[PDB]
RNA sequence: AUAAACUAUGCCGACUAGGGAUCGGGUGGUGUUUUUUUAAUGACCCACUCGGCACCUUACGAGAAAUCAAAGUCUUUGGGUUCU
């Protein structure tokens, strides 16, 4: 199931199975690569280059399309950002516990939640610093947590 | 000669043969004097198709597997009714590279495209080359034989359904591994 | 989470012929469910099992034919030197004139009868009968 | 089942299910031995010439007594587009 | 029950089952062609898209998105490729 | 940081049986109703599905029994792991 929760559910996505792009499609394996950096020099992160893309401009995914997945192609092109947008979502998401908790400390709960984010925080911060993405120490901290985001 | 600047170095009779059907065709250019100019192959193996036919097989240097996909309905047309007696189809010439023992050791790790259970996949893809395939079943037998099935897209079908007896023959040429097409509906 | 996946295929099987299926799907699919599943075909223990080709992992679909008993799997793989099989072959087999117990030599993965012929050893998988 | 010379032992062979190939036991009392008259032109079903099915007690019990005769007695020609297999 | 075509089930039964639980998993979603009353040109819309899709040109509303298939906005002419 | 802190039933994973309800989300209907003439939503009906709190009937199975769809897949004894 969840991590941190007893929900146990399965919603999720379902590649097809096709290696290729639709016969439909016929645009370019290139065009949607200028669409891809059009996209990411407006600070895009590659999670909502894709639903973008999908919605509007009918890729059904960039791998089949193009043969790399979309932060290969921003970081073949500069574009990578400092921190993976995976970790970057939950660091925002400690920030904005932490400034709520700042003021009203009150909340039990919110305690509590702090916990399983940041545990998470480390979960995720311990594979990155493995496999060579993050500098091989690092060290996430809560005081310097507000800087990263922005 | 255009004609000898196809095949490899020297051979051979036969290459000429095929050679000659592309430049009857870049002489009457249409079209493709501005796409079978660069289009270029590299041998042709006769495999007996288990009927009366032949089967011609054109390998493809594979930087332009993709050129010739866009000509490749209309040149197999071109080629079928000047060598009658024949089924052609396109492949492109990759490279398998041996799986590495505890002590067969070399340098430059072996990528996924160079084995050989990826290569014989790339086969399946390139001997049908419309009607993408939907699926696949493989039938271990009682007797200890194994029987693939690959399942076929049944829209465009009938530039092929003729083929299919040829097909099985191909693959068994090439890999020895048994075939069956099946197109659902 | 999912531990070993030939536990899983071998409960599926075994819960089948039970109930009194003549067919079950396991999911995932490995080699060594693969293996196994072919050294109890060749003993008749199943039937004609067809792979089914995902991108993911594949499913097989496995045709029961009666006449099995139990097939388990051995967890964790002990390492089984060639004078310990018949201490294994007498704990967890019916009879000591059938049924086989699968084992993973470097010869590749056999019942235990014709590894004594090919005298090898290894781990062991499991056991039918 | 038999000795070094081929002799038999095991003094009976028991009876198999026709559904799920398992052995019916001399205690099985809920085991049930069909009897299906064989026929010819204009009727007339023969006498003492049958098609005999066996079942367990154990599939009767799960209700699967049904569903297995009409794939048995399809199969065997007795019926026709009652069985299905895909379901 | 059984006995059953694990291998062949039919059409009905598989347009019943969840999108994972076939017995090979795929979407059920598709791409839609929508024309605007505005302009003529092709717009590919994912029929649970996620953002409010708007033309290149004039740009108002295509569809809005929903828990579920995002609704196509007054009329607008739509095909299924 | 103590409770009959209780479901006196650790957590994760897979399989095995039939049903009718209900909570949340979703899909479909040459369905009902709301009024503008139907429309758009909303509420409802029918069918399906994912995920929940549960329940009813049986017992292939388990148990010392009470009982249990898990407390089953256990002398045919081995999915992973913590505690007692
Ligand atoms: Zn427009």
């Amino acid at each position: 199931g969840r991590m941190h929760s007893a929900g146990k559910g399965i919603s999720s996505s379902a590649i097809p199975y096709s290696r290729n792009a639709p016969a439909w499609f016929k645009l370019s394996s290139e065009s949607v690569i200028e669409q891809i950096v059009k996209y990411a020099r407006k600070g895009l992160t590659p999670s909502q280059i894709g639903v973008l893309l999908r919605d509007a401009h009918g890729v059904t995914q960039a791998r089949v399309i193009t043969g790399n997945k979309i932060m290969r192609i921003l970081k073949s092109n500069g574009l990578a950002p400092e921190i993976p947008e995976d970790l970057y979502y939950l660091i925002k998401k400690a920030v904005s516990v932490r400034k709520h908790l700042e003021r009203n400390r009150k909340d039990k709960d919110a305690k509590f939640r702090l916990i399983l984010i940041e545990s998470r925080i480390h979960r995720l911060a311990r594979y990155y610093r493995t496999v060579a993405v993050l500098p091989p120490n690092w060290k996430y901290e809560s005081a310097t947590a507000s800087a990263l985001v922005n | 000669a255009p004609q000898a600047k196809i095949l490899s170095q020297a051979p051979t009779e036969l290459e000429l043969q095929v050679a000659q059907a592309f430049v009857e065709l870049e002489n009457s250019s249409p079209e493709l004097k501005a796409e079978l100019r660069p289009l270029q192959f590299k041998s042709i193996r006769e495999i007996d198709v288990a009927g009366g036919k032949k089967a011609l097989a054109i390998f493809v240097p594979v930087p332009s597997l993709a050129g010739f996909h866009k000509v490749q309905t209309k040149l197999t047309r071109e080629l079928e009714k000047k060598f009658q007696d024949r089924h052609v189809i396109f492949l492109a010439e990759r490279r398998i590279l041996p799986k590495p023992s505890r002590t067969s050791r070399q340098v430059q790790k072996r990528p996924r495209s160079r084995t050989l259970t990826a290569v014989h996949d790339k086969i399946l893809e390139d001997l049908v080359f419309p009607t993408e395939i939907v699926g696949k079943r493989v039938r271990y037998l009682v007797g200890g034989n194994k029987i693939q099935k690959v399942l076929l897209d049944s829209k465009d079908v009938q530039q092929i359904d003729y083929k299919l007896e040829s097909f099985q023959a191909v693959y068994n040429k090439l890999t020895g591994k048994q075939i069956v097409f099946e197109i659902p509906s | 989470t999912r531990s070993s996946v030939l536990a899983d295929a071998l409960n599926a099987i075994n819960n089948a012929e039970k109930t009194g299926k003549r067919q079950v799907l396991i999911r995932p699919s490995s080699k060594v469910i693969i293996k196994f599943l072919q050294v109890m075909q060749k003993h008749g223990y199943i039937g004609e099992f067809e792979y089914i080709d995902d991108h993911r992992s594949g499913k097989i679909v496995v045709q029961l034919n009666g006449r099995l008993n139990k097939c388990g799997v051995i967890s964790p793989r002990f390492n089984v030197k060639i004078g310990d099989i018949e201490k294994w072959t007498a704990n967890l087999l019916p009879a000591r004139q059938f049924g086989y117990v699968i084992l993973t030599t470097s010869a590749g993965i056999m019942d235990h009868e014709e590894a004594r012929r090919k005298h090898v050893s290894g781990k062991i998988l499991g056991f039918v009968y | 089942m038999e000795n070094d010379k081929g002799q038999l032992v095991e003094l009976y062979v028991p009876r198999k299910c026709s559904a799920t190939n398992r052995i019916i036991k001399a205690d099985d009392h809920a085991s049930v031995q069909i009897n299906v008259a064989k026929v010819d032109e204009e009727g007339r079903a023969i006498p003492g010439e049958y098609v005999t099915y066996a079942l367990s007690g154990y599939v009767r019990s799960r209700g699967e007594s049904d569903d297995s005769l009409n794939r048995l007695a399809q199969n065997d020609g007795l019926l026709k587009n009652v069985w299905s297999y895909s379901r | 029950v059984l006995v059953q075509d694990l291998l062949h089930p039919t059409a009905a039964s598989e347009a019943r089952k969840h999108k994972l639980k076939t017995l090979v998993q795929g979407p059920r979603s598709y791409f839609l062609d929508v024309k605007c009353p505005g302009c003529l040109n092709i717009t590919t819309v994912f029929s649970h898209a996620q953002t409010a899709v708007t033309c290149e040109s004039c740009s108002t509303i295509l569809c809005t998105p929903t828990g579920g298939k995002a609704k196509l906005s007054e009329g607008t002419s739509f095909r299924r490729k």
